[PDB]
């Protein structure tokens, strides 16, 4: 994840792998 | 928004809990 230009929904599938504990609000659109 | 940060610039774990709630 830090300092890495890793870019479109597969950060939003990773981000459940990355921040992972609570299941998140997540608001800034979706990032398609 | 944090991914949009994450493409054009660098990007840490504050930028997860900005939306990340």
């Amino acid at each position: 994840f830090v300092n890495q230009h890793l870019c479109g929904s597969h950060l939003v599938e990773a981000l459940y792998l990355v921040c992972g504990e609570r299941g998140f609000f997540y608001t800034p659109k979706t990032r398609r | 928004g944090i991914v949009e940060q994450c493409c054009t610039s660098i990007c840490s774990l504050y930028q997860l809990e900005n939306y990340c709630g």
